[PDB]
């Protein structure tokens, strides 16, 4: 139902816009989604099989880094959405029949994905706002994750 | 076609047009009330996503959720690889909806319909018909995108 | 510290808004040697075919054009080793005959990010991630 | 609601306290600093104790008077912190350890000196909105109490 | 000259002033010390634990946050000795087991200086009254 | 006193400052505000409609019938009748509240501070005390408000 | 009551709605029109300094003494001996005029009135009340203002 | 009749709200009043006697305090009617009817306030304005200190 | 009226002056500078002789020329300095007593080379305000002649 | 390089337009002076009559005001020889007795050039005429 304030939002989506948009060049994203998931499993490892049809044997395969960029698509869709308390909603309802329905996922691990992000993020965007980013991603967070045990 | 050039040019023409924000729903709200427009029928289609109003939530997360694709695809048109996987990834959850690749065609012309609009006289439509035939090849498979 | 992926990331955006695109250049560069020549006035003496005498003349600014302009080269490779060595290493056999001291790369390394941080905002500025790739950038003129 | 201290909620309490709170006024200070803790003890009897080394029995002591004023101004900068929650991270947490090697002080303790400006503010500064100061006190004060026993 | 009952006030204000109150404070501490560490490099070396080496990062900033929020206490007291002292002696016991040269308390007094008289413009900033009493607030951190 | 003459104007003053539409939430969520900073303790009468959150539909309605009671009692200050039919009715509603008089002084001071305060200088005090005096007693009982 | 958060207080909202310059005599000569219209008769108790005329000089200074002393008072409302002091000296001067402390009652609403009238809705009326009972008592004595 | 410039009083009305206005801690105030007469007396001492009613014999009574507030305050309002011609000339004929009817008071003496206030308000305000002030100030002085021995 | 020199007066002066005199237009000063003087002996012969030690004799002399620029740039030091009175006393009366260490030079030395300028501006000036002028130009010496003989 | 007719053109206009006309003189000289200072510190023992312990204070202001009066007098005639000689000359007989150092009349050109370069902005400002022609005016009040 409720998110963030309008202002918030309004941080974040800057920010977010100023590193991710269809006008980076793919060397980028792939930086990013590396990072992000070789943060992600030196914090839990346990998730690293969870990604099997996407080869995580191999994270430098453009079958991999599709599925990274999918996650990040999902997650660009939830913060350019943040003024639309309405659609948000069922967004986010909609990512968590999916990572629900789906064997293994724990709650816990999408945590993990929200300390790495807010640890990550950081080093790409100036003057990164972490109060304005925790009243609106988490929020986005256990909205998605709402269901895993 | 649709060689690296004109992939990199089709990103920053696209990356402008879309925009951040509400920018982002109010884009796909007219790409797809061109689509409807274009094809009546196409809406049919979609009934298990409220098309039956456009301004549903539950709609308006599909606009969210499809040009919210087309956008990390062309976000991708610079690496064969991930962007052959994740066009993969796609044909499968298409395949079994059975879909007519005409509307594949339609949602070309909306498509370059809005984003030229959005734009301005500057869109490059060569370009942008070439590189969104790949889209629809790695989606459809259909040999009308060739 | 270390130059990783993600500092190269934002270093290389935060040089290319403060280089500008062609209109507060002339002012970037008057800003970097404008303090490079004050913390080191003894380096002017290299640049005595560039008149190093007087920043403010074109044949000087001609020459900080050519030097920010290979700085720039260098920052938009920090994303690729290959290339990005094989420019490092280009301008490491063109430096060499010019005797420079790695405490001088050292001076121009700060003035250079006291202009990017001039010209973008300390607000902003990253030190830990411009201090560090910098200086992989200049441990690879002095051919490393 | 969401209970989150929103970038509104941060300029409002900011401009409301920068109106009160400074440098400009020596007066305006003690008299909103001594107010609270008044407030605070009458309220949690058992609480000057852990103001012994600092007069916390003499109200009026040159002492706790230089003590109350040393408080507030913690609060003002973190307040003006809001603005820049990076830093006011590494500011709330150098606080967290710092108020955890003194003894009695619990996640209680707050939640009283809580009430005591939710009650104080209002009658000397105008324009007050609890809810939203409330939202970012709180903010502030989750951030001093993460090692602490209830 | 001296530190009068009329240069208290003049000074309680000016200081109210450039201290802003919350926007441009991160301004104002990061113009300060990026003086006092140019003045005095040497200084960093007591701020290892919060960060000394780049006044960039937020562990550091929140130090300054800390310095300059008590510089405010005490300014806030220049008109009440009593409760001055009582400040100005509860922080002189905080930095004797610091080693801190008085060489150094007039370093930073005259980098804060150089920060006011940035914010409040030096057409008006008065150097007398502001070194006057600065220096009354520092023979009091030395326990006199 | 208030006089006929002072009924006439307290409307007048009243339907300005009160407003309509969106004003009229507005109105309401100041002098609350007021309420609850003149007296901290005369919040948690009200946990019922969720007074934990002034900003809560459930609190914001509360709002919106008890000033908007405010208005349709002072609408009919020129109706002794009607005035003290419904004046009652509140009487009977507010009885077993068991609610301490001293409360609907500080609705007095608060509703004041926010009508003048929005009406502006030409606020006519006196004549807002009385008339209000008249709709305590009505209410209260209590011979606080003679 | 009226301790001194209120002082501060009223002090400020005081400040505030004073203002300096032309602000000051403008002030004043809102409050002035209030307390003759709240009570016309108070009027000609002022014929010594032109009330025939509100805008005469003779007046206008009037208006400045006054309210300017009510500037003091207020100023002072941090220093109870100070405050005590020029109260009594107030009181002096006034005591002979034999003045009916019923409009020291007025000048308390038109006081208020213009304050709040002029700070906008965030006026403290109650802080006000209170501390200008103050300033009464300390003026006409009458046990009115206890 | 006429006192100052309307662009002067300007600067003059502007600088004495900066450090004059009831917003001020009594703590200052006192600083103010102080300051103000202990540099009178030491200028024309002969003077001090005249303030017996206000206990001069202490400046630090809450007695004499109220006094020179009530002085500052009348040069409070002065100062702030100087675009007032009119008022501001009977403000200042009401003053001197009094400062008359009392005896003693030499119109050096009043010389002597001004030249301390000129010497003692730089110290307060910024960027402090000599001339602006000595163009509305003086008239003001020998308004009220007309009749004056 | 009173005659002082009001703050509309100081903007009007500064700007009716700058346009005449800087140092864009060497001869623009020149011009004006003797202008000055050549009216003042004109009119005080007995006044020549307080400018031997320039050749006041001969006009054309390049030694009284850069006297006669150094005077009026003088006038200007402190017409620009009007802007910042606490800063235009100081040098008022630097400039005071350093003419009270010359002979002759009295207080109506200066009133003389007064009419001198108002009757030499309105020709090279324009848009020229000899009321305003006149009671800023008096401003200025009246710190000048400070301590001097009539 | 020489101070050549047309370098005296560009830059008593540069000056004037620089020296302004009275508003942001009292920040000209301000400029200039904080840049001695801070560049020499020793030479405020020079201006003890004129209180250069304090660069804020009236009676230096009022100093600073006197010099750079005297800067423009020159300028204003470095398109006239004789004129000009004969004021840079009963310049010379002003210093002598003061004991200036040459190294001094050369902190204080570049502190000018500091603060016109500030004025009207390094874009435009013309050093090798800046430095000429000032050389020049410095030459004659060491008496040549
Ligand atoms: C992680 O998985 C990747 C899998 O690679 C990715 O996914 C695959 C399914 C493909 O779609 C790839 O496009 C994609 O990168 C493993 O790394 C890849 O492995 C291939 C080897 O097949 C790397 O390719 C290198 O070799 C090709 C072809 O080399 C042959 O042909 C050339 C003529 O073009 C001959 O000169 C050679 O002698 C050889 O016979 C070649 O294009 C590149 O080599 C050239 O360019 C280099 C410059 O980068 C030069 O240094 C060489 O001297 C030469 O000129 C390729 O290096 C392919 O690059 C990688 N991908 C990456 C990211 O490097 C990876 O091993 C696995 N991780 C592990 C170790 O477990
Ligand atoms: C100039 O005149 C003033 C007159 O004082 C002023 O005018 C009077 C009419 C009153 O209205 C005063 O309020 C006003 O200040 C002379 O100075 C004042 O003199 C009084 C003495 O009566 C000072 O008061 C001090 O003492 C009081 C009461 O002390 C007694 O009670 C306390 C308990 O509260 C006991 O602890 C004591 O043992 C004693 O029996 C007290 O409140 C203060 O002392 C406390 O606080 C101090 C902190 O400031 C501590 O240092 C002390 O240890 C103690 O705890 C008062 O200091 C009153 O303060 C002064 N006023 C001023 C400005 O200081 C003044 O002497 C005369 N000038 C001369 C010398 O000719
Ligand atoms: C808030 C952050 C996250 C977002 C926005 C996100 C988004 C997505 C999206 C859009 C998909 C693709 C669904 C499709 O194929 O159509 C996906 C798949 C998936 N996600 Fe996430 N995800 C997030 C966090 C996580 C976390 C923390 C885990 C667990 C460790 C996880 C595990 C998975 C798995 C296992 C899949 C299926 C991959 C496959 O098809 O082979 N996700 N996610
Ligand atoms: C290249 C352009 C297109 C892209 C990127 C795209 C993308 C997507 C995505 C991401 C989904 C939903 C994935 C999920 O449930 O998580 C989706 C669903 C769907 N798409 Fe497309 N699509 C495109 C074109 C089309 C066209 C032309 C049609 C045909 C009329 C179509 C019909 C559908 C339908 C019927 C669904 C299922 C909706 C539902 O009930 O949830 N799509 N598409
Ligand atoms: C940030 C790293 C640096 C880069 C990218 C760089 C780049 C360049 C380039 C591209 C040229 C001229 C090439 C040509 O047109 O022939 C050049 C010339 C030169 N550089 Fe650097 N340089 C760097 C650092 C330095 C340093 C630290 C010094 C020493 C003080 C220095 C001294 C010189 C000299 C003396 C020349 C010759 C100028 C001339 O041709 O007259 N450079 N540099
Ligand atoms: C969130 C609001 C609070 C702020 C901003 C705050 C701030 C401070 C500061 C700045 C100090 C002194 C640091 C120094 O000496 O350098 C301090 C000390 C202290 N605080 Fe707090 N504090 C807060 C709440 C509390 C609470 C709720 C308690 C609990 C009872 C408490 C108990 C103490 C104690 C016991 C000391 C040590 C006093 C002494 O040195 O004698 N504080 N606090
Ligand atoms: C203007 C006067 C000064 C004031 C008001 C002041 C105030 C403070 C305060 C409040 C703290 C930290 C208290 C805490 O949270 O534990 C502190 C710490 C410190 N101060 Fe100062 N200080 C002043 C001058 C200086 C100077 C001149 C130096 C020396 C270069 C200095 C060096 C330090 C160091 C090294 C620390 C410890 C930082 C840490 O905890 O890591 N201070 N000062
Ligand atoms: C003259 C001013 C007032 C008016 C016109 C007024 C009117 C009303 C009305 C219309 C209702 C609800 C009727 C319904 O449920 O349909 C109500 C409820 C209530 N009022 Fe008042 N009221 C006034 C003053 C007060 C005061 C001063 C208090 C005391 C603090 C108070 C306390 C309450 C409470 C506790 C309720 C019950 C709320 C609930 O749980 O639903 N009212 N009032
Ligand atoms: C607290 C509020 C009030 C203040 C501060 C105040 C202050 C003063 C002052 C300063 C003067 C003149 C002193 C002088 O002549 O130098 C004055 C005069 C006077 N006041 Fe008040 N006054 C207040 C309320 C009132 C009220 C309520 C009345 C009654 C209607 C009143 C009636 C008068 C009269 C009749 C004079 C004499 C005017 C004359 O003929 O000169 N005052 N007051
Ligand atoms: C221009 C500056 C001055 C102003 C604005 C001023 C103002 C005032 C005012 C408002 C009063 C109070 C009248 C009353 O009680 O209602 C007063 C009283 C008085 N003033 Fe002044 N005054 C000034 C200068 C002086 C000077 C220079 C002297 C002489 C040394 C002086 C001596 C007195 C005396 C003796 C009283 C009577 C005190 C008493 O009632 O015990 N005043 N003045
Ligand atoms: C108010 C306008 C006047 C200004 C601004 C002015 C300014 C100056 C200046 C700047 C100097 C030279 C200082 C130096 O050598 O460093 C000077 C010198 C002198 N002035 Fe004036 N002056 C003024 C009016 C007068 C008047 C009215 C007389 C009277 C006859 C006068 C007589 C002199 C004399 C005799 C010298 C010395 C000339 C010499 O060195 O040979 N001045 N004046
Ligand atoms: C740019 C060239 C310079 C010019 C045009 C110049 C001009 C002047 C003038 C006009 C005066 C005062 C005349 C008076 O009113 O009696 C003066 C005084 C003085 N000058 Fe210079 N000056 C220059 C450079 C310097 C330098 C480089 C120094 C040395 C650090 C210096 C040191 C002094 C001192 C110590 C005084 C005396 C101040 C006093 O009277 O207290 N001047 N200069
Ligand atoms: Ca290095
Ligand atoms: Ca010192
Ligand atoms: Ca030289």
């Amino acid at each position: 139902s409720e998110f963030c304030s309008e202002a918030d939002a309004t941080i974040v989506i800057k920010q977010w816009n100023q590193i991710y948009n269809a006008g980076i060049g793919a060397k980028s994203r792939w930086t990013m989604g590396n990072e992000i998931f070789s943060s992600l499993f030196k914090l839990k490892p346990e998730s690293e099989v969870l990604f099997n049809n996407v080869n995580v044997a191999n994270m430098s395969s453009g079958a991999f880094h599709a599925h990274t960029v999918r996650v990040l698509s999902g997650l660009d869709m939830g913060i350019n959405y943040l003024n639309d308390a309405g659609t948000l909603t069922s967004l986010t309802a909609h990512l968590a029949a999916q990572h629900v329905a789906r064997t293994g996922l724990k709650a816990v691990y999408f945590d993990a994905m929200g300390k790495v992000l807010m640890t990550v993020l950081p080093s790409l965007i100036d003057n990164f706002n972490p109060d304005a980013w925790r009243n609106c991603l988490l929020p986005l967070k256990n909205a998605i994750a709402k269901g895993l045990p | 076609d649709c060689n690296i050039l004109q992939r990199l040019k089709v990103k920053m023409q696209w990356a402008k047009a879309y925009g951040f924000g509400t920018e982002r729903a109010k884009f796909g709200n007219s790409l797809w009330t061109s689509i409807f427009n274009y094809a009546p029928d196409a809406r049919d289609l979609f009934k298990s996503v409220k098309s039956e109003d456009m301004r549903s939530p539950q709609f308006k997360a599909h606009i969210a959720r499809v040009i919210g694709g087309l956008d990390r695809v062309i976000s991708m048109f610079d690496n064969e690889d991930a962007l052959n996987a994740d066009l993969e990834h796609l044909k499968s959850q298409h395949d079994p909806r059975g879909l007519d690749a005409l509307n594949f065609v339609v949602f070309g012309k909306a498509l370059f319909a809005t984003v030229g609009g959005q734009f301005g006289v500057c869109f490059d439509l060569p370009a942008w018909e070439s590189c969104y035939k790949v889209i629809a090849m790695g989606i459809t498979g259909n040999d009308m995108f060739s | 510290s270390e130059c990783g992926p993600l500092q190269r990331l934002k270093v290389k955006r935060q040089w290319a808004e403060a280089y500008g695109s062609g209109n507060g250049r002339e002012e970037f560069g008057h800003f970097i040697w404008a303090n490079v020549f004050k913390v080191a006035p003894s380096a002017r003496d290299m640049f005595k075919r560039v008149r190093g005498d007087n920043i403010y003349t074109p044949a000087f600014r001609a020459h900080a054009t050519r030097v920010l302009g290979g700085l720039d080269m260098c920052v938009a490779l920090l994303d690729d080793e290959s290339v990005l060595n094989t420019q490092l290493a280009h301008l490491a056999s063109q430096h060499s005959s010019r005797g420079v001291s790695a405490e001088q790369y050292n001076v121009v390394e700060h003035a250079v990010m006291m202009g990017v941080e001039h010209e973008i905002g300390q607000n902003v500025f990253d030190k830990d991630a411009w201090q560090a790739c910098l200086d992989v950038i200049t441990s690879g003129i002095q051919g490393n | 609601s969401s209970n989150s201290c929103t970038t509104e909620d941060r300029r409002e309490m900011q401009l409301m306290w920068a109106n009160v709170w400074s440098a400009q006024f020596t007066g305006r200070r003690l008299a909103i600093a001594q107010a609270v803790f008044k407030d605070l003890f009458a309220h949690v009897p058992d609480a000057v104790g852990l103001f012994d080394r600092v007069h916390g029995t003499e109200i009026d002591s040159s002492e706790f008077k230089a003590h109350c004023i040393r408080v507030v101004n913690g609060l003002d900068s973190a307040i003006g912190l809001l603005s820049d929650p990076s830093t006011l991270n590494e500011q709330l947490s150098h606080l967290a350890t710092q108020h955890q090697e003194r003894a009695g002080v619990t996640k209680g303790g707050f939640s009283a000196i809580a009430q005591s400006f939710l009650r104080v503010m209002p009658q000397v500064a105008s324009c007050f909105n609890p809810d939203a100061w409330s939202r970012c006190f709180n903010r502030i004060t989750n951030g001093m109490t993460e090692g602490l026993a209830e």
